[PDB]
RNA sequence: AUUGAAAAAAAUAAUAUAUAUUAUAUAUAUUAAUUAUAAAUUGAAAUAUGUUUAAUUGAAUAUAUUUUAGUAAUAGAUAAAAAUAUGUACAGUAAAAUUGUAAGGAAAACAAUAAUAACUUUCUC
């Protein structure tokens, strides 16, 4: 009851005839969080790639930096939705009046 | 013999080395026969059939010239599987700004600076200080107390030397090497450190040593250190 | 430019035809290559790309470190140590290369590979052990040649042989095949290719064949008789193929018998076996040997105990087959020797 | 005629594969073969004098440290026994990273923490 | 067959010998691999290792310094015992075996210019389990290793019988691919620059993995692997992701060793070590 | 041989032709191919013939012809999971146990686990 598709009958790669693979690769410059750039080694035809986030606005591998931005994946929430529908509550002031329930 | 604490501190390149000639013509030799070995682009999965960004990527190719019978081919009957000749090297052609790398010559190359730390971003700069003459060489620290390991007295005496805006690594409690002198019968040992953020600034207005800094390297530290001094120490740097 | 001039260098270090070195040393490419002949094969090729520029800066880089190896080679006095830096400072030039690799080694011409060169002889030596030496030394060791007649071989000459006077037609003698009375009816030639340096105006070689086959109904066992003896024979690195011109009949120790193998005998070897004199110092000139045909059986002859007595080194060897066939009684009378025995087909 | 998993997944392989998705072979004129053999004796000596180079220096290094264990433990014992002790959970700093191919905007910082 | 003895004739010279290159067949395997005139040429050098060229820049001499023990000897690893010589019954006695292992330990030696911690090869194990019922999974594993590390996925297939497990023997489940010089720097280099700085509970590579002599191993889960490039750019044609196993092998003696080198290429560790 | 560039050759081997010898050798010429093999209204590309725009010529443009797409694993003389269990030639060494690894645990797959004295070559002080 396995899903296996039929094999068909192996070619004879004969002694001598051994190709070594080199699958099509782009030189592909990748842009980090700054503007460091790396040029990476890659399969998928195109050129440059921004990454939202990566080591440059982590702070486990930057631990000394005071200042830090970050940002998340972008598919909808807070900085989607939250924001635009309430634009007229604002502030972290006000996150004193909610501080605490004073409850043992 | 009195025990006389060095530190030399090492910024490690911010960007990659550059190449030479040499290298940057046999790289290119071997890149350009990977690309006459390289396989064939399987676009047929990349870009599914009907895809606008499929026939916008056909039309931003340009096909190859195929057999017909009853016309002459001078370099050889065309030879294309999966479109594409095998006789040949085979060319793919691919907010959203475009992506604009940054310089790799920075300022303080251009305009000479030797204080800034950026004057070699793919090298690696070591922290000579001058001396009451003209002498440069990297900071000796004197310590009596020998209540604290050398490299933590060469690292907070430093800190307090820079007023507290240095961030410096102290990669092993292992001196480098000895400078020993027998005029004054002092043994220098040396302490490999990293600097990590911030710059020296000298701010101690007391006079107790030192009046000049710089951020060296290799090649800089020879024609500023004395031959002696130099001929000591060439081992302990970093060629690149 | 060390490798440019020619001021001491041989002429050898160098590519003859201009056509090659034009384009090997083209500066850009405008040149079609010379070896394939056919221009409609010329439009065809396609050489990879930006592989001028950085052979040039490879010449520079080895031209350098070449001048470097001449220098030292220079200051020095050892023989051995110099022949050694000369061939440490060319072996990296690719007209030597060039010179070697697609030119006859066997038959060089002294225009293109010359054997006095340490160059040269290295890389002649380096392609030897390669292929000739490994399949002739397996030759010797699967037929059981070398424990029967010496107690080992260290080759340092590649040996090889002919017939060209039995029928006429040129073949170098592949080591250990199968060869008729007819065509080793005559005489062979020997090709004693030297390739370490040795004094080849005071060395003298010998060369015996020996077959150690021969049947002995006497004891119920083998004897082994001499085939051809030569002695005293002068060589040159370039100029080695030993034949008549060579040597004269004060040389021949023992002139040459053809294989004239007995029916149902067995298979007979014959082995070539080509050693060097003592060379002995503080004397002028080459040490002449009068060796001592007195004793000499031929018949029963024991090579082991001819070299111990003549204080000789073995340096390279060769072997070959014979069985009965029709031509050898016409070799036996020709030769006016007694017609062969027949014996049986059976051991018992 | 095939489910289309198995469309896909043959498609998959097919990226794998070698099957007519190979040039010709690579081929030489002899003169050019030579040229290639100049080249790659030429690399292969040039990455051997780097490498020993290194090596070089890093035998200097070695005889630098120990001859200042020798003269540490001599004048000074009380500061040997601090530089000989062991640094088996030793780890680089994270703010230092690999280089990359082209710098950052901010080239350095002047604050830390 | 008329007898099945194995015993080879000696030999009457030292000249080694090597029937291959003296058999015409097969002319192109008398060849080397990496000479230009074989059809299994391949160019190596292609361009500059960054990650390289950091470790023998600034980690080389740093390591040295790190680990080096003043006057550190050879410490012996846990051989064979010898018999003492007491009784009649030693002369042919195999060795007893290690004190408290079965197998051979190594010598571990000080570190020096000749020896310093370095990586040597990457290896990505992935063994998809759900491939017991549907086998067209397994290909998958071998195009998402291939896409990812950029080279040819050697396949992995079962070997052992659990019934409890539904596991069958000698089917095709998962892929491996083994990682070396400059292809895998870029591996390492990809892991930590973008792949790792994207779990939103990592803290880092445990301090009690690892082989006793050298060798760091760690594991990413099915959705880190959505993170890579080249899954991230066509997210449409990968339905199905899944994790895989990871192991790095270096010359460190000990594993210290190597969780000191490979910190110095940006790996974080976390946990209390032995 | 014609086809953009302005007398030749001196290796092994392959192919084509020829002929010397009771010798599967020699002479000349040149360095092919090396992952393929029928069957596609439909996808892609190409040349030729016209048109329209934009001499030539760029793009689009209709037709004729042809080529690519049948998309399928071994790329290593492969080496302890499965299939060819008798011949020959070449080559290699298993197994347990231990330490780790996302699901994974006692049991799935991967990786690591005895010592370099002497010799050859290369680089280097």
């Amino acid at each position: 009851t396995r899903i296996t598709l039929p094999r068909r009958p192996a070619k004879k790669i004969q002694l001598g005839k051994s190709r070594p693979a080199i699958y099509h690769q782009f030189n592909v410059k990748m842009e980090l969080s700054d503007g460091s750039v790396v040029i990476r080694r890659s399969q998928y035809p195109k050129g440059e790639i921004r990454l939202i986030q990566d080591q440059r606005n982590n702070p486990l591998w930057n631990p000394s930096r005071d200042d830090l931005v970050v940002v998340d994946a972008n598919s909808g929430g807070s900085l989607d939705r939250f924001n635009k529908r309430y634009s007229s509550l604002f502030s972290t002031v006000e996150l004193s009046e909610e501080n605490k329930k004073k409850t043992q | 013999p009195k025990i006389k604490v060095g530190v030399l501190l090492s910024r490690i390149p911010i960007i990659k080395s550059e190449l030479n000639e040499l290298e940057k013509k046999y790289y290119e030799y071997q890149s350009e026969l990977e690309k006459r070995l390289m396989w064939t682009f399987p676009a047929y999965f990349y870009f599914k059939k009907g895809t606008v960004a499929e026939h916008k990527f056909l039309s931003l190719q340009k096909g190859p010239i195929s057999k017909k019978n009853g016309i002459w081919f001078p370099r050889g009957i065309p030879d294309i599987k999966h479109g594409r000749e095998r006789s040949t090297k085979q060319e793919v052609k691919l907010v959203n700004r475009p992506v604009i790398p940054n310089d790799r010559i920075t300022e303080a190359d251009r305009s000479n600076d030797m204080k800034s730390l950026e004057r070699q971003l793919s090298r690696t700069l070591y922290l000579l200080v001058k001396d009451k003459s003209g002498t440069w060489k990297f900071p000796n620290f004197d310590l009596s107390d020998e209540s604290k390991p050398l490299h933590v007295h060469a690292e907070n005496e430093l800190k307090l030397l820079s007023g507290d805006q240095i961030y410096t690594w102290s990669v092993s409690a292992t001196p480098i090497g000895v400078l020993q002198d027998e005029r004054n019968r002092t043994a220098e040992f040396i302490v490999k450190s990293h600097i990590l953020a911030g710059k020296f600034d000298l701010v101690a207005s007391k006079n107790d040593a030192f009046e000049d800094f710089a951020w060296l390297t290799k090649g800089e530290i020879s024609e500023y250190v004395p031959k002696d001094y130099f001929n000591k120490t060439e081992f302990l740097l970093a060629d690149n | 430019h060390i490798w440019s001039d020619f001021t001491t260098r041989p002429s050898s270090l160098s590519i003859q035809s201009s056509k090659v070195k034009n384009y090997l040393f083209q500066k850009k490419a405008s040149l079609d290559p010379p070896s394939i002949s056919r221009r409609s094969n010329r439009i065809k090729y396609s050489p990879p790309e930006h592989i001028d520029e950085i052979f040039r800066m490879s010449y520079d880089f080895l031209e350098q470190r070449s001048s470097k190896f001449y220098e030292l080679a220079n200051k020095t006095k050892n023989p051995l140590k110099k022949d050694a830096l000369l061939i440490k400072a060319e072996i990296n030039n690719p007209e030597v290369q060039y010179n070697f690799q697609f030119n006859n080694k066997l038959n060089n011409v002294k225009d293109i590979i010359d054997y006095d060169v340490p160059v040269y002889r290295h890389l002649g030596k380096q392609h030897w052990e390669s292929y000739g030496q490994m399949l002739l030394m397996q030759r010797l060791e699967t037929l059981a040649a070398i424990p029967d007649t010496l107690p080992t071989l260290v080759p340092r000459a590649e040996v090889n042989i002919k017939f060209p006077f039995s029928t006429g037609v040129n073949k170098w003698i592949e080591p250990g095949e199968f060869l008729s009375s007819n065509v080793t009816s005559m005489r062979p030639i020997f090709k004693i290719q030297e390739y370490e340096l040795v004094n080849v105006e005071k060395q003298l070689y010998t060369v015996l064949i020996v077959n150690p086959d021969v049947p002995d109904l006497s004891n119920d066992s083998f004897k082994t008789a001499l085939c051809y003896g030569l002695v005293n024979i002068n060589l040159t690195y370039n100029d080695n193929l030993i034949d008549p011109r060579k040597f004269h009949s004060s040389n021949i120790i023992a002139d040459y018998l053809p294989p004239v193998p007995e029916k149902n005998a067995g298979k007979q070897r014959f082995v070539v076996w080509v050693f060097r004199q003592p060379l002995i110092e503080d004397k002028q000139g080459p040490n002449m040997l009068e060796i001592d045909r007195k004793e000499l059986s031929r018949d029963d002859f024991d090579i082991r105990q001819f070299t111990k007595k003549y204080n000789l080194t073995a340096i390279g060897a060769h072997i070959w087959r014979s069985e009965w066939d029709a031509k050898v009684a016409a070799v036996r009378e020709k030769y006016g020797l007694p017609p062969g025995r027949v014996f049986s087909r059976v051991r018992r | 005629s095939l489910s289309p998993l198995a469309q896909r997944v043959v498609t998959q392989l097919s990226v794998m594969s070698a099957s007519r998705k190979q040039p010709k072979l690579l081929k030489l004129a002899r003169e050019d073969l030579i040229k290639h053999q100049t080249i790659e004796k030429c690399w292969s000596i040039y990455q051997q004098q780097q490498r020993e180079r290194r090596n070089l220096q890093l035998e200097l290094q070695y005889k630098s440290i120990e001859r200042s264990m020798n003269l540490l433990q001599e004048l000074s014992p009380r500061l040997f026994e601090a530089a000989n002790a062991s640094e088996k959970g030793k780890r680089f700093p994270m703010e230092m990273k690999v280089p990359t191919d082209f710098p950052p905007n901010t080239l350095w910082h002047y604050n830390f923490r | 067959p008329k007898s099945a003895c194995s015993l080879v004739k000696p030999v009457h010279h030292l000249v080694k010998i090597d029937k291959s290159k003296l058999s015409p067949r097969f002319p192109e395997l008398k060849y080397d691999k990496s000479d230009i005139r074989s059809p299994g040429f391949k160019p190596k050098d292609t361009h500059a290792d960054r990650l390289n060229d950091h470790y023998l820049n600034t980690l080389q001499s740093d390591l040295l310094l790190i680990n080096y023990s003043h006057n550190a000897a050879v410490v012996k690893g846990l051989k064979q015992r010898a018999w003492s010589g007491d009784s009649p019954y030693h002369l042919n006695r195999p060795p007893k075996n290690p004190r408290g292992s079965k197998a051979q330990l190594p010598d571990i030696h000080p570190i020096k210019w000749s020896n310093i911690p370095g990586l040597e090869s990457v290896v990505i194990n992935c063994f998809v389990r759900e491939a017991r019922e549907n086998q067209l999974l397994a290909i998958t594993a071998a195009l998402q290793l291939q896409q990812i590390t950029g080279c040819k996925p050697h396949p992995i297939f079962s070997k052992n019988d659990v019934p409890t497990w539904k596991l069958r023997k000698g089917h095709q489940m998962g892929a491996k691919v083994e990682l070396k010089g400059k292809e895998m720097s870029q591996f390492l280099s990809t892991l930590t620059e973008i792949v790792l700085p994207r779990i939103r509970e990592y803290k880092g590579i445990s301090n009690q993995s690892g082989n006793r002599f050298g060798g760091i191993s760690f594991g990413l889960t099915a959705e880190d692997i959505k993170f890579f490039p080249e899954i991230d750019a066509n997210q449409d044609s990968w339905p199905k992701t899944f994790g895989m196993h990871i192991n790095i092998n270096t010359s460190a003696q000990l594993d210290y060793q190597a969780r000191t080198l490979l910190s110095g290429f940006q790996f974080p560790f976390f946990g209390e070590e032995k």
